[PDB]
RNA sequence: AGCACGGCUGUAAACCGUGC
RNA sequence: AGCACGGCUGUAAACCGUGC
């Protein structure tokens, strides 16, 4: 059984385009998934994101086993009913939270031990209750726990977390108890280090999990291993089942990753920039609390479909970004998740169209002003699968 | 603008203006409320959460509070504010203060009163008030008024009596100001009664306004805590009776449910929709009955565990998208995670409830069932 | 039965002392008598007052009668026991209301009917109200209820309120059921009419009343004229009787009208100056709310004795002043009715010790700077009755 | 300073301060409260009026809001602000705040903290409030702190981080420039314990506080709203747990006399007397027994009718000034003509009975009849 | 607070630094 | 609001004008 259905490729590269058939409905790759961690898009509608088209967002396994409590969820018709999502639903296992709540975190081989500053009272996260959680929420798609390191930090740390992980991933594949309805994926946490990496990319592959994940790369890492572990990873992942890198949302990054072979993203950035009054176009952002924004009685983008660039100039948005008024906030995350899902729509179209490298021209000549002002990183990874910029 | 009276019921006024907004007709119903909003968006809701609502006013708020300190952008887009903040479609009044925070109170003088932004104190000579209208060009205006009776408690007789000629001043001036210009024609300008808690004082008030060709009136100062109004509750009838019934009675600070229906009592027209904005904001859901800083009687709070785990909707048969869609268990999580779709959600519902219960006033004032109203309305919860 | 028990006269001038002998102990006159309206004397309690050494001061029928209620005051044994004052109380009648209520007076041979803005309730006061009234309060001495014209008028009103005044005294004599405890006084209401104030002294003086107060005296009329008809009136007074002056508070103005013969006076003026922020010496007084007062680390008075001028600077009060504490208000509240009672004591030793002359010049060195910069007014004032100043 | 415990019952720390105010010694009572005053005077009250009062603290407390606008005259007098606001007999402690009014929060920065006067915002570098102390010359002053997390709700963790940061910063800093001047040295610093509603950041502010030759400690941001404080009660206990037992205990916005036994079983030892001031100024009277925005339950109010009539003093057998003298009723009228003589009498009354409370709460902890004394201080009216 | 910079990569983030 | 002037004569007066 193969959740995945290729449709076209690109020769030049690596760059896929096909669908997720998912017991809610199908999804189509490559995608990109907005992240509501604690069951809501941050400020929009379940309607809103119903609208701007979106078939597949996730929830976070860490939070949402806290508050409001796998229990309650279950008694709540599960994370789908609970949140009132037609659509596809992924949930993070709570390896990521390694990472960001290091500070909080004790790592022993029986799992990760979660404390809050705020109440005493404790969490263990095992493979089997991070699955037991996951079960009940009823998520579509189930991520493994897995021992996460950040790619900055190097040691036996790196090695240690990359084996623990697979011994991870096999109690969580012993844990499952409901792979009819949800498909577990794997995460390749190999670090930065090619050997461990690939070792990783070798056993985990061995078992029989519907997806594979590509983690650990989320970090400050530089641009040049970034890609290159991408490029690693998707060498030698099972072309006729998902590459989902996690942690990834930045444009140049997913039209380049994309290239690289991968299939699924997830990432906070667009929803959190827009949180913090920043407004995503084709030439990078709009800080819209700027004063320059002032007089300016234009769209964020003439492009845009989204309601926010049909009715809205940027002269009002920053105008209401400096009132008391939520509202400002939610016309960017509105705005934002629409411009990474025209952005991964107009990419899938164009790789069907056998113009994916055209297309990527053309987007560089946006973003940077010209291929000519495109990074080096970009300039490398594109090359390295057959794309050059004029 | 022409006020066409379907019935009056007891004192209560109900009705139709049908000449409404200059570009053609926009009929607004009596007695009714007015959309309240913080810097021209709804508080919390973009236009789809707006429109997601049944029984949105005709007629929406807005405050030079939050306007002013972007006289000069308005200035520059020419086209008023209406299309400036998206709301195209809705007749506008400008109110001078937030119903919310009145608290700074304009340090008034003879020559300026000022509002109160995030920049800070803004000083609004009558020149300065009228060009900022022109900039605007709102359907409706307060015209500049003092009202810092009602802040201070002192009333000194001979303040409240300042307050009535400085209002009176503003109000010939802003005339004249208006006669000039030709935007301004366009736009209607409302007068404010005044006189504190002295009768002879906001009697002389209501005539010398009345006197004026102004489209409506604005009852200042009866703002006040829940146990004060019953006490100018008086004056307020008496006030009204020395008002034209042909031109609508707005009144500021008015918006619990229970004083609402006594104020229309006393023939009062329009309200503010300001009292769904704070139980919003305290985590709180309307749930009192209509159909047929301290937490209020006419609300649930669902940041409370009872709620925890209940999977009702706030209200049963609720016809909002929050009720329909979503349950108080999962608008409790909201709450206590403090996610943002909390206070969506419960504008939404906040406001529909509210918008409902002036159907039900309208409906009731039809059927002289009022009084039932009014004691369905103090249920609890 | 004579109530002022005379001592010492002035020979040059008609300067007196003497003593009152009243049902709640004994009053040294000359006397300056503090004015607490609503029994009260606006923000100091009675040990405040009792410690000043004041023997006797006002309350007024009109507002008392109002709030709060005769039946009340008589229940709280008497205007005495509900302000817990151990000596005597003097009560105006609300005549002086007429003047400055003259907006809400509406005057009638029957009485006067007053009506409050905020309330539609209206109030009589016929000459037997009054006295019903001060009859319950229990006050020491009562007053008559006048017809009070204003000094600025001028028409028959004058006339007409004169001899109301007459009619209104007789109505008061015949309405007193309690002579023995209270003494009723006329008010010589002649307007500044020689003919009119002196045709009301004739018919006046012709009751038997305890003691004669001269009235209509207290507005803006021109000061040569104020100090005239205070002569005229003192001139054609009983000297065994009390001479009380209404509404003179001011220290120049007391001094004189001692010398022309006056020995009882209230005003308003100190309490209110002390409310405003202003602090009464020798030389004419102090605006601390100004910023002059803000180093200056002296009392307000070096030979003040009152408490705050023991305890406290002026900068201290120009700061506590700018301050939303009460405070400010009391200690010149205090001060402002030491000043008045530390003057007219004096003043009443000077006469005692044949030397009253001498103690106007001392006076008006303070005051003016010199007896050279004396008012005209009060230098014909002065010299009418046999007191130049060098 | 020395701290001395009679005794200690359950948490609840009984003693006395003995070598207290540089002046030879000054023996302060534990658990003990802190005569509030505005601008140096006791509010209402003249020393007489003061004076008149039985039970009079032996410390006063003072805030920078109002003095800070005269540091130039203080600097000039030269001889410390207890002469100069004629309170040369007490002890003096200088907080930050006022305790009535902590709404607008300084602003912190990491160079600035300001406090807010008539004048406005004044911005005080740890130098500058250095040299504020220097001019004041108090017993005690709160050291320069950020106190800003319970002013705002979202209370980030990174946030509290800083103001526990910002407050030990500003502690080393005014220590060192204490080491330099020979006027300050005669003066104790009191560190503030910080770090919200995160138990971790508490601790660590309690240790680190600890850590300093401070005299004593200030306990901030327990200040809250009735109800909230059951639940940062516990955090209360962590919190003094880790402080020294020889060094007072001061805790800010906490009056009521329910919240200050609970703070005293907390091992909590001085409090502000702002309570009978708020009481004094809602026209409200103390009642409650202990002798063996709201209104309150602890109090009465004169305003009402029922009390027009009422000739017994505000309570049976207090031996203050107002109750000795004068009955309900006249205050009654006082309130209702709007006198200041109603203030005086309120403040003094309100002042002695909050007194005569601590007495018998020390009394109390002598003969653990606290418990019992809980319950009849919850005794309504 | 507010203003200006700089920061945001499966959310200790309507945020965090740094000034004023 | 706050600041500065000018005003207070048995208290519609912790006030009233006039600026900013
Ligand atoms: N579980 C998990 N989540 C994320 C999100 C970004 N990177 C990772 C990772 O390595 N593991
Ligand atoms: N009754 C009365 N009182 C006063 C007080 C000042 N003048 C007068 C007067 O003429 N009559
Ligand atoms: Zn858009
Ligand atoms: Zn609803
Ligand atoms: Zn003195
Ligand atoms: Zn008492």
């Amino acid at each position: 059984p193969r959740i995945m259905r290729l449709v076209a490729e690109c020769s030049r590269s690596r760059a896929r385009a096909g669908e997720l058939w998912l017991p809610h409905g199908t999804v189509a790759t490559p995608v990109f998934m907005p992240v509501g961690t604690q069951a809501t898009m941050k400020g929009i509608t379940t309607e809103q994101l119903d609208a701007l088209g979106c078939r597949i967002c996730l929830g976070n396994t860490y939070h949402l086993g806290l508050r409001p409590g796998p229990e309650l969820i279950q008694k709540a018709n599960g994370l789908h009913g609970f949140m009132n999502w037609p659509h596809n639903l992924l949930t993070d296992s709570g390896g990521f939270q390694m990472v960001s709540l290091v500070s909080l975190s004790e790592v022993t081989e029986e799992g990760v031990r979660f404390r809050s500053p705020y109440d005493g009272n404790e969490t263990l996260l095992s493979p089997e209750k991070s699955v037991q959680i996951q079960n009940a929420l009823g998520s579509d798609i189930i991520m493994q726990l897995d021992d996460v390191v950040s790619s900055t930090v190097t040691g036996p740390r790196v090695e240690e977390a990359m084996y623990r992980s697979i011994r991870w991933l096999d109690r969580c594949i012993a844990a499952h108890q409901r792979p009819d309805k949800q498909n577990l994926f794997a995460i390749i946490q190999g670090g930065l280090d090619a050997d461990l990496r690939a070792t990783c990319l070798e056993e985990m592959t061995k078992r029989d999990v519907p997806g594979f994940a590509i983690g650990g790369l989320s970090g400050g890492e530089s641009k040049s291993q970034f890609w290159r572990m991408v490029a690693l990873s998707t060498s030698r992942l099972p072309k006729d089942k998902p590459r989902y890198l996690m942690g990834v949302g930045y444009a140049t990054d997913l039209v380049v990753c994309v290239a690289l072979g991968c299939d699924m993203f997830d990432c906070v950035f667009p929803t959190r920039t827009a949180r913090f009054g920043s407004a995503l176009v084709p030439t990078g952002n709009l800080q819209l609390r700027k004063k320059v924004f002032e007089k300016d009685f234009g769209p964020i983008d003439p492009e845009c479909t989204c309601p926010t660039c049909q009715k809205h100039s940027r002269a009002f948005l920053h105008a209401l970004l400096h009132s008391d008024n939520t509202a400002a906030l939610h016309h960017l995350t509105v705005h934002n998740i629409a411009y990474q899902l025209q952005l991964m729509s107009a990419v899938r179209t164009s790789i069907v169209e056998k113009r994916f490298p055209d297309f990527v021209r053309d987007f560089m000549g946006a973003m940077y002003g010209d291929p000519t002002l495109c990074p080096t990183w970009a300039t490398d990874a594109l090359a390295s699968v057959g794309i050059t910029l004029g | 603008m022409k006020l066409s009276l379907t019935k009056v019921v007891n004192g209560c006024r109900l009705g139709k203006i049908k000449n409404l907004g200059k570009t053609g007709d926009h009929t607004m119903d009596i007695p009714g409320c007015l959309l309240y909003t913080k810097t021209g968006s709804a508080p919390h809701l973009t236009h789809h959460t707006l429109h997601n609502i049944h029984g949105v006013p005709a007629m929406a708020q807005l405050t030079l509070s939050s306007l002013a300190e972007h006289h000069e952008v308005l200035t520059e887009y020419k086209e008023g504010v209406g299309k400036f903040i998206g709301m195209p479609e809705s007749l506008l009044y400008c109110s001078l203060h937030d119903p919310v925070s009145p608290c700074p109170a304009g340090y008034v003088t003879n020559k300026s009163v000022s509002v109160w932004s995030v920049a800070g104190r803004v000083e609004m000579t009558v020149s300065k008030f009228m060009a900022i209208q022109k900039a605007l060009q709102p359907d409706w205006f307060q015209c500049l008024s003092d009202g810092e009776v009602s802040c201070k408690e002192a009333t000194s007789i001979k303040r409240v009596r300042k307050s009535v000629d400085r209002s009176l001043l503003f109000l010939d001036n802003c005339l004249r100001l208006q006669e000039e210009s030709e935007v301004l024609q366009k736009s209607v300008i409302i007068g404010v009664i005044e006189g504190g808690d002295v009768m002879e004082e906001r009697l002389r008030s209501a005539r010398e306004t009345a006197k004026r060709p102004v489209g409506g009136f604005l009852l200042d100062g009866f703002q006040g805590n829940p146990t004060t109004l019953e006490a100018r509750l008086r004056l307020l009838s008496s006030v009204t009776a020395e008002l034209p019934e042909d031109k609508p009675r707005l009144i500021s600070g008015v918006s619990r449910p229970d004083e609402v229906l006594e104020c229309i009592e006393r023939g009062v027209d329009l309200f503010e929709s300001f009292f769904p904005y704070q139980v919003t904001e305290r985590g709180c859901a309307l749930t009192f009955s209509f159909d047929y800083q301290e937490i209020t009687s006419f609300e649930i709070n669902l940041k409370e565990k009872k709620y925890q785990e209940d999977f009702n909707p706030l209200v049963r048969g609720c016809s909002c998208y929050c009720c329909k869609n979503h349950t108080r268990a999962y608008i409790h999580h909201l709450l206590v995670t403090n996610e943002l779709l909390a206070g969506v959600l419960l504008m939404m519902h906040n406001f529909e409830h509210y918008f409902g219960f002036f159907h039900y006033i309208r409906e009731a004032l039809k059927s002289d069932k009022l009084a039932q109203l009014k004691e369905l309305i103090h249920r609890q919860a």
